[PDB]
């Protein structure tokens, strides 16, 4: 079956059909931030050399109006010095764009309308410079890469906390820097029907993780069990260990939505879980201990889990039989 | 049919040995073409076997939808379904008619390769004998007999 | 080394002391400027629209609409990529005289080659994705080019260069070309007001495109790939990955429709008769699909036009094998040695080979299409006269079932194929009436007399056709009675082996297959006889050309280029006379297939 | 009628009779980054071009007052070397803003005020290339682009999603990239009048979505369908439809607020739905299924509803109805 979100964050919906058009077309920034890193690197080329050219070009066409490139006679002052050729033109147009300046060539004040063009060229190359480069940083400075030095474990758990069934996942960080204002978002994807007889394909129900304030907030310093507690109000009240095989409608995603600390860009790292990948009658072991004279936190057992005595029976089960006890 | 293929695949391998008995670097540029022609051949002939077969499968039920009315007439005039099986011919006619023409312009994408294939065929000879008479003498003659 | 006029006289060429715009380099630089405005222009355009598409996100316009002018778009870039074409040979062959390499005759026209195929590019592009306010940078192209170009020709008109020089004709058929397309521009701002001028139209996408799920794509294709068929590569492709099926092929288009075509046919039938009969039948499916008709003849008749490119181009390149003016600082390639030359002609050729393809399955495709139309309206009209039918007729033996079936599985299919094979006959004359008088410009009076050699066997032609024609008339006739006593014999079999009357029957049907086996036996009799005539008239016209050109006439010699471009022209002359079997079956099949139409059609019927 | 937000997310609202322009002048680099694509590029000309030539007119005024305009004489230590005209004063005042540095032209050590100049115009160009490129850069990398790409069905739909007749929505995304921590703010804006004889003439009472945490976070990889459900507390409790025609006081605005993955700058895409625009007794179609491998994303049925079965009577007349059986 297909797979809404993978382990590694990458979500496999495709777009197709898309007959609008003209929002790209306006939003031209994003889809050059959004490119792959060989076609911003032949972007970043080609719009600097296309400048370089384009301007000399216009170089070359000038010193061929004022018979610069003619070697008969002499005497006459050129537009631009020493430009003989193409090549000649090029390099001036380098000189002046990347603001080098060698000097050999130079322009005179014979011609009003080399001053236009060197005028015009240093703002197109201004422009071209500022975009240019800070598409390349925000692109270097890109909070996706951020999410990778974020891990979730492998399998999710269901066991018992407080006689409650809850759903238990296990999340960590790979950095000594810190994510400010850590948020935790779960859904559940499943194909639910409406009574009347409406059908979502990915209908998403997102679940509450128990923080203890009712919000989303945590605090990632050490890897954290993040437990959802099944109750009647959750999607998964009457979900069995006679399901959670292969080939079964449910999944179910988390979000760590967060700020690097050390950019201040937003980052988001997401991990699903299949319905195969959820474990039941396991358990987390603890992976922090004191060390010499701080915590150390073993990420070898990071998704080590063990087998513990649950009972096999729905919370819709679990809470009838303590109503009846 | 029998003739028209004798004398199609006989002009083309009298044509062919024509062309490389005055020009063998034509035996050169003869193997990549055989090799593209292969590759055509390779993507039509599943395509086409489809398209006939759907071609035959929709044309049963409408020659039979004929068979069934002309017997049957005086019973479906007498429960005033002259309407229902027009446009029972209306369907059937449309699924034959667009089958026929998938079928049409899937031979039309296979000769518009093979002409084009041809003209290169001609092209490339071309080069060959006036490079050729240009260089390393063919008597002005034989040029003649490999571009005819 | 590698200068854009070259180094003569001490770079005398790059002096601007006589004039600016008076130095043909600075006006092929000038030349040069909107070509690369364009693609400098179209570019960044085009790679952010529709190279930002990625794996993730694909967009596809299911749905689109043509600009006024797009076939004749289309028409003149092709038109100017021909002409741009030879733009190249000429200045190449110009520059080959000099010692120094002048770039200024053909970087002009290569940036200009590539500057119209990225214009195509650009303008096919916004009309898939209807975006009618890019297409202002092509207007300022087209502007500039013309500009351009226009300069370069009044300067050409101040040194007086001439028409006798190439080059001259090549800018004036290049300003006449971007003059065309930007008119074409005017046009399109005119019908949609895309422009801040008024209120924009929308024309709206045409319905059976829309939403009807059709999946036929040739009427709503450009000219590129509605004559190289490219819309079907991907059914070409998947094909491979999965079987067709009637879901893979969609639904009809609303032209195509067997209820359009049948209404069609009924409105030329109702003007015949403000009936029925085979003259009556013919000019209703003349009146219905004769216009499609003619444009497949007239796409068959440039395609003999430009075959006879062929034969010109081996007498040129053999002529060739066989064996100047300095004006403004340049040298100049003339018509006569440009078109002299021997790899001109061979490129020539290879274009000219291209577009006869191109036009002749065009040709094959609209008679194809035509008779499809045409076999939806047949079969619907004989449905409607069925509905409409008395059964008296098949209750006292004038029709039988088998008849009436066999007027859609059998006369529809020859009429459909007579409808395949009209354009091929429509052209044919034309073909041979140029392919003559081509013969007697090569050879002369050799070529009238192989003329007459084929001309003296034209009423034996017509005697062994009219001969074939009865028949074939024969054996439709006892063909027909065949299959009616084999359908009677294989219905009631079960009687017949209990009587033992298996045999007999079966002799029946083996006397009336004896007649029609004489009556085919006469048919490939004179088909042989019209095979051996039609092979050897080209054997032996060719041998009294070529002994009555040396041994009766002394006006030139043989020559190879005279030789082999007469044998080229008399075996494109006389490959359509190698099929006249095959014709005069298929238009006697419809003959008679259009009369027992006519038959059924005016027929007794149920009164109100 | 008037619309107080359009389809595409401009807001119609006029601002007149404003008194205070101080707090415009205090606020010039949002006057300058607010301005239009023509605009910004002719102040970005203009600045650059008016410093050069300020400069050079010092330039010119130096090289004047020593004496280097006169040809008379000679071996004498210009200021600047090679300033003849206002021309090579304009060319030197680009070479030294720019720093191309041909060195035809070139400061002399003759003059401490031609130094004190250069430094003064090093100083001013610095700051107007910190500033132009920073304006021009955050201009192009502006998040209303990005809410270009964010689309909204063009038709709200009222139907029942278990017996509580929900007004439901569709966003939908074009893009590949994500958007991080998105929420919606879904608003009712009418003409409301209190019961002491306040009226308000654009009230906008905020509705609640119906998320599942009691949030407004949502996952939009693939398009969602959003609904609040009315209920006693919802303001259109009595929303009938023998309403939503052309000529009624209801609006319905719905507010996507995100972060850009790419950029990291937060985004805003709007779409108002009027009261003939909301269809009562309609469903949004699926668009979502499993493709060969994957999740494909119709999007040429984003808008598409069909007709289904619905009560006509109000959510008071629908409780009333429920409390009576
Ligand atoms: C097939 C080709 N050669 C050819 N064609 S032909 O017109 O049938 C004829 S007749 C005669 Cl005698 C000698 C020939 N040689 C290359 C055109």
């Amino acid at each position: 079956r297909a797979r809404f979100v993978s382990k590694k964050g990458n979500c496999n919906v495709a777009h197709k059909n898309i007959r609008e058009q003209g929002r790209f077309l306006q939003d031209v920034f994003t889809t050059l931030v959004d490119l792959k890193w060989p076609h911003t690197l032949l972007i970043f080329t080609m719009s600097f050399l296309c400048s370089w050219l384009l301007f000399a070009m216009v170089w070359w066409l000038i010193a061929f109006a004022h018979g610069d490139l003619a070697p008969g006679e002499g005497t006459n002052v050129p537009c631009v010095t020493s430009i003989h050729s193409f090549s000649s033109a090029f390099l001036f147009s380098i000189e002046v764009q990347v603001t080098i300046g060698f000097g050999g060539r130079m322009v005179t004040e014979e011609c009003p309308l080399a001053i236009l063009i060197l005028i015009v060229q240093n703002i197109v190359g201004l422009m071209i410079n500022a975009i240019m480069l800070g598409c390349i940083f925000m692109k270097t400075a890109q909070a996706k890469r951020r999410a990778e030095t974020l891990i979730f474990s492998k399998h999710a758990v269901i066991t018992l906390r407080h006689g409650r069934l809850c759903f238990m996942l296990r999340v960590g960080d790979l950095r000594k820097s810190m994510i400010i204002s850590a948020t935790i978002h779960m859904q559940v994807v499943r194909k639910t029907t409406s009574p009347e007889g409406e059908v979502v394909p990915l209908h998403q129900v997102d679940i509450p993780m128990e923080n203890g304030v009712g919000g989303n907030g945590i605090f990632l310093v050490a890897p954290l069990i993040i437990y959802h507690v099944i109750d009647s109000n959750s999607p998964l009240y009457d979900l069995a260990p006679s399901d959670l095989h292969h080939h079964q409608d449910l999944e179910i995603i988390v979000i760590l939505e967060g700020v690097v600390e050390t950019t201040g860009i937003t980052t988001q790292a997401r991990t699903s879980y299949l319905a195969d990948e959820i474990l039941w009658g396991q358990r987390f072991v603890p992976i922090v201990a004191e060390e010499d004279g701080r915590y150390s936190v073993d990420y070898s057992k990071f998704g080590n889990t063990i087998k513990v005595p649950t009972p096999l029976c729905t919370a819709r089960q679990l809470d009838e039989d303590r109503s009846l006890l | 049919t029998l003739e028209c293929l004798s004398r199609s695949t006989l002009l083309c391998v009298s044509a062919l040995t024509v062309i490389s008995y005055v020009t063998p670097v034509f035996l050169v540029a003869l193997l990549p073409l055989a090799v593209v022609c292969y590759f055509i051949q390779k993507y039509f002939r599943v395509a086409s076997r489809d398209l006939q077969q759907l071609d035959d499968t929709t044309q049963l039920p409408l020659l039979s939808h004929f068979a069934e009315t002309v017997e049957g007439l005086t019973t479906i005039r007498a429960f005033r379904y002259e309407a229902r099986f027009q446009q029972k011919l209306l369907e059937y006619t449309d699924s034959n008619n667009i089958a026929s023409l998938f079928l049409t312009a899937a031979n039309r994408w296979l000769e518009v390769r093979m002409e084009y294939i041809g003209a290169c065929v001609v092209l490339i000879a071309a080069a060959t004998s006036i490079s050729n008479s240009l260089h390393r003498e063919l008597s002005a003659g034989l040029v003649g007999l490999g571009l005819t | 080394p590698l200068a854009f006029c070259g180094t003569e006289n001490h770079s005398a060429a790059y002096r601007v002391d006589q004039g600016v715009l008076n130095n043909g380099c600075f006006v092929d630089a000038l030349n040069v400027v909107p070509h690369v405005f364009l693609l400098f222009i179209t570019f960044p355009i085009l790679f952010i629209g529709w190279g930002s598409q990625s794996s993730k996100v694909h967009i596809h316009h299911s749905t689109w609409l043509h600009f006024p002018g797009h076939n004749l778009r289309w028409i003149l870039t092709f038109i100017l990529l021909f002409v741009l074409v030879c733009e190249i040979a000429e200045g190449i062959l110009s520059d080959g005289v000099t010692e120094s390499r002048h770039l200024h005759l053909y970087m002009p026209a290569g940036m200009a080659f590539m500057a119209a195929i990225t214009s195509v590019v650009y303008y096919h592009n916004i009309e898939t994705s209807n975006f009618p306010k890019l297409l202002i940078a092509l207007l300022i192209y087209w502007t500039l080019a013309f500009i351009t170009k226009t300069i370069k020709f009044v300067k050409f008109y101040d040194h007086a260069i001439g028409f006798s020089q190439l080059r001259f004709c090549l800018t004036g058929l290049l300003v006449i070309l971007y003059g065309m397309l930007l008119l074409v521009e005017v046009n399109v701002i005119r019908v949609r007001r895309y422009i801040f001028f008024k209120t924009p139209r929308e024309v709206k996408p045409p319905e059976d495109l829309q939403d009807l799920g059709v999946r036929f794509l040739q009427p709503f294709v450009n000219l590129l790939s509605k004559g190289t068929y490219w819309w079907m590569n991907a059914f070409i492709k998947t094909a491979h990955k999965k079987p067709i099926d009637l879901r893979a092929i969609g639904k009809l288009p609303i032209a195509m429709r067997a209820l359009t075509n049948y209404q069609r046919l009924c409105v030329a039938f109702d003007a015949q008769a403000r009936p029925q009969g085979a003259r009556a039948i013919w000019r209703a499916l003349c009146h219905a699909f004769g216009r499609r008709l003619i444009l497949s003849s007239t796409f068959r008749i440039l395609a003999d036009l430009l075959g006879f490119a062929g034969p010109l181009c081996i007498f040129g390149i053999v002529d060739h094998l066989g064996k100047k003016t300095q004006f403004l600082g340049v040298y100049f390639v003339s018509s006569q040695e440009f078109l002299g030359n021997a790899y001109v002609l061979a490129v020539l050729l290879f274009l000219a080979l291209l577009l006869q393809r191109t036009f002749l399955q065009a040709s094959y495709y609209v008679a194809i299409e035509t008779g499809i139309n045409l076999r939806g309206a047949i079969q619907t009209k004989i449905y409607n006269k069925i509905m409409h039918l008395s059964t008296s007729n098949l209750s006292m033996g004038e029709m039988t079932a088998g008849q009436i079936c066999n007027l859609v599985a059998i006369d529809t299919n020859q009429l459909m194929w007579f409808f395949f094979l009209c354009p091929n006959l429509w052209a044919m004359p034309v073909q041979i009436i140029v392919g003559v008088i081509l013969l007697y410009y090569i050879l002369g009076v050799s070529a009238l007399i192989g003329a007459a050699v084929i001309i003296l066997l034209a009423p034996v032609q017509y005697f062994v056709a009219t001969k074939l024609s009865q028949a074939q008339r024969s054996t439709l006739e006892h063909s027909n009675e065949r299959l009616k006593q084999t359908n009677e014999m294989l219905r009631g079999m079960k009687l017949l082996k209990l009587y033992a009357w298996e045999s007999i029957f079966c002799s029946r049907v083996e006397v009336t297959r004896r007649k029609e086996m004489t009556s085919l036996r006469a048919f490939a009799v004179y088909t042989s006889i019209s095979i051996f005539m039609n092979t050897a008239i080209p054997i032996a016209a060719v041998l009294i050309t070529f002994v009555g050109h040396v041994s009766f006439f002394k006006e030139s010699d043989l020559s190879p280029s005279v030789a082999f471009a007469s044998l080229s022209l008399f075996h494109i002359l006389v490959t359509p006379l190698f099929l006249l079997s095959s014709v005069v079956r298929s238009t006697v099949k419809a003959l008679v297939s259009v009369q027992k139409l006519s038959e059924f059609l005016s027929s007794a019927e149920i009164r109100e």
